[PDB]
RNA sequence: AGCCAGGAUGUUGGCUUAGAAGCAGCCAUCAUUUAAAGAAAGCGUAAUAGCUCACUGGUCGAGUCGGCCUGCGCGGAAGA
């Protein structure tokens, strides 16, 4: 890793993202492992497919200075072994309770799923939309 | 749902685990059941085409209750199919020999799709390619 | 033990050794290990360095010996009286003067070469110091 | 034995600045006197030949393949050589003739044995054994 | 354990140590590496 | 891009250069064309620190002394017999 | 710098070797999912497995690291 130059960069991805992204998700492995991640961000992969792109670097001055342009909401993930995540492919996507059944269902935990705002949803799969 | 006890992923005859390093002690050091695993695996990949040594993953269950699992002969030995070459080289990329054709590889990457990394068959086809670099081949079209 | 080949004579004066080196620059190789000593250089001491300096690095990379001896060592046998004529030409050696470079390294990695040099300096008896082939 | 198109039996000389195998096939020469000069198939001397003369050649196999010479290279000496004697033993073909060259212009230790070969698959074991021991940093067929 | 005028780190784990300034080397991996003096 | 500081030298001569380059800086000189020849007393390590980049060999030189931005191109060094220091410095005036 | 997790997959890469699967030898030194994982840096097995590392994320949160140039010391350093 370099500095500056792909720090911002790849915020601009962040910006990118949410400039027509729904409600993001968070995201934070406890314990999970690489084995697992074959099919897991694989499995993201089927979901919109180039979408998930876990970009661990939740550091307040590094990701967070990045945060404030879209989805301030994701602020309040700052502290400890946590990330980010998004829905620019998905204007009111159901991507959001995938998180919860995996979040008791072989994945240990995510952050336990509780998101942002866009369809009104924090801590809230997004039940009430046509499938 | 057993997950830890011997679950080692090993390359074995798609139908023909009676050699020694493929059945023998290599998973004998970890005590596996050459038994049952032949009767079931011969009994359903009697249909599955013998002769090549596909990859698979012995899962133990608590009272022993085993599961197989093969993914898909090497792409090393689909190499040696397609391809029609018998042999790779001594020389990887020092001396490239088997003559090769890219929509093979990639509909064989489709078959490794249907079991890889990410969604993207071109991607897991570059892989295939990268297959090629690992054993030294002439690519053609 | 690099030897010269038949000289105008046999023997040479002691001498002395008030100077400074002629060949300071690195000449071929972007390598080189400069003598910072002043001492006599034996050829059991260069060849030996050689042999330690190249098994280091290989049969891969060139490698120069800006030193050669010239300088025959008369010495008397052990236990006869002073005087008697001067004593037998026991060996060979070069004289170092500061900032000699000695040995010089090309087509190899910088990092081997320090090692190599290393081990050479080793050998050696007088002190020494890595350097690098300079641009004008 | 060697098949020079389409026919055996024909009186040949194996050439003496290259070492034909049964492998890439030979090229064949038609020398004045002693027949035929089988000089294997691609070679630079063989070059010249051609260059002269094409007319006098046609091709050669093996039809139903022994003696030849090859270049070891050692590390200097002090004794792991004798190493190599031991290995003498190993050695399933009879040593034909030593023929070392530590001389050129450095501690350069090489050796041009010559020796023979039963079948192609056994020089690659040859190979093998030669590459095994560390004071041989090299080993192949002298051309 | 060895008594060098030139100690130097033998592995990963060797650790120099000035001791009432007697230099040494303790090393938590292979006791041998243990050195003293220089 | 290679600028730099440098003062007119008022005493040539092997003492006082000694005495010069003892005390870390060192003398050089700069001359070429109908020009006068000119004695030029510097700093060492600037210049010690600029030499490590080949372009100090080969960019021309902008060599300041009394407001005087005389371009020099880089022409002999005298290295140090083996303290990796200068002692002298041949700027062709350009 | 510590402490949390992970450090893979394709595929045990090819030649090869009974086996070389990251780790006998030689070549390859790619792709992928990647935050990161080299067909592998040390260890380990008959090969495996497995231990670790690089690398990446978390937290803490201020400098820290590697060389050079020199002053002064230390060790090297035992005799009747």
């Amino acid at each position: 890793m370099a500095l500056n130059l792909q720090d911002k960069q790849a915020i601009v991805a962040e910006v990118s993202e949410v400039a027509k992204g729904a409600l993001s998700a968070v995201v934070a492995d406890s314990r999970g492992v690489t084995v697992d991640k074959m099919t897991e961000l694989r499995k993201a992969g089927r979901e919109a497919g180039v979408y998930m792109r876990v970009v661990r670097n939740t550091l307040l001055r590094r990701a967070v200075e990045g945060t404030p342009f879209e989805c301030l909401k994701d602020a309040f993930v700052g502290p400890t072994l946590i990330a980010y995540s998004m829905e620019h492919p998905g204007a009111a996507a159901r991507l959001f309770k995938e998180f919860a059944k995996a979040n008791a269902k072989f994945e240990v935990k995510a952050a336990a799923f509780e998101g942002e705002l866009i369809p009104a949803s924090q801590i809230d799969r997004l039940a009430t939309l046509p499938t | 749902a057993k997950k830890v006890q011997a679950y080692v992923k090993l390359q074995v005859a798609a139908g023909m685990a009676n050699p020694s390093p493929p059945v023998g002690p290599a998973l004998g050091q970890q005590g596996v059941n050459i038994m049952e695993f032949c009767k079931a695996f011969n009994a359903k990949t009697d249909s599955i085409e013998k002769g090549l040594p596909i990859p698979v993953v012995i899962t133990v269950y608590a009272d022993r209750s085993f599961t197989f699992v093969t993914k898909t002969p090497p792409a090393a030995v689909l190499l040696k199919k397609a391809a029609g070459i018998k042999s790779g080289s001594g020389k990887p990329n020092k001396d490239k020999v088997g003559k090769i054709s890219r929509a093979q590889l990639q509909e064989i990457a489709q078959t490794k799709a249907a079991d890889m990394t990410g969604a993207d068959i071109e991607a897991m086809t570059r892989s295939i390619e990268g297959t090629a670099r690992s054993m030294g081949l002439v690519v053609e079209d | 033990m690099l030897q010269p080949k038949r000289t105008k004579f046999r023997k040479m004066h002691k001498g002395r050794n008030r100077g400074l080196a002629q060949g300071t620059d690195v000449s071929f190789g972007s390598f080189g290990l400069k003598a910072v000593g002043r001492g006599r250089l034996t050829a059991r001491q260069i060849e030996a360095a050689r042999r330690a300096m190249t098994r280091a690095v290989k049969r891969q990379g060139k490698i120069w010996i800006r030193v050669f001896p010239d300088k025959p060592i008369t010495e008397k046998p052990l236990a006869v009286r002073m005087g008697k004529g001067k004593g037998n030409v026991e060996y060979w050696v070069a004289l170092i003067q500061p900032g000699k470079v000695l040995y010089e390294m090309d087509g190899v990695p910088e990092e081997l070469a320090r090692e190599a040099f290393k081990l050479a300096a080793a050998k050696l008896p007088i002190k020494t110091t890595f350097v690098t082939k300079t641009v004008m | 034995r060697v098949v020079v198109e389409g026919v055996g039996n024909l009186m040949h000389h194996i050439a003496r600045c290259c070492q034909p195998i049964p492998g890439d096939e030979i090229v064949g020469f038609i020398t004045q006197g002693r027949g035929i000069s089988v000089h294997r198939a691609d070679c630079e001397q063989l070059a010249e030949l051609r260059s002269h003369a094409p007319e006098r050649i046609v091709d050669a196999v093996w039809g139903e393949g022994y003696s030849l010479v090859v270049r070891v290279v050692a590390n200097d000496r002090s004794g792991l050589l004798r190493d190599i004697t031991t290995i003498l033993a190993n050695e399933k073909v009879n040593v034909l003739g030593v023929a070392s060259r530590s001389d050129t212009k450095q501690q350069l230790a090489t050796i041009d044995m010559t020796i023979e070969i039963y079948n192609l698959q056994v020089l690659g074991r040859v190979l093998g054994k030669l590459n095994q021991v560390p004071d041989v940093i090299d080993a192949r067929r002298l051309h | 354990m060895k008594v060098r005028a030139s100690v130097k780190k033998l592995c990963r784990n060797c650790k120099i140590v000035k001791r009432d300034g007697v230099i040494r080397v303790i090393c938590s991996a292979e006791p041998k590496h243990k050195q003293r003096q220089g | 891009m290679f600028t730099i500081n440098a003062e007119v030298r008022k005493e040539q001569g092997k003492g006082a250069s000694r005495r010069l380059r003892a005390a870390n800086k060192f003398p050089a000189i700069i001359y070429g064309g109908k020009e006068a020849p000119l004695a030029i007393e510097l700093d060492h390590d600037k210049v010690m620190n600029m030499q490590a980049k080949a372009e100090f060999y080969s960019e021309v030189l902008t060599i300041v002394v009394d407001g005087k931005e005389i371009k020099v191109k880089a022409q002999d060094v005298q290295r140090h017999p083996y303290k990796p220091k200068l002692q002298h410095i041949d700027f062709v005036r350009a």
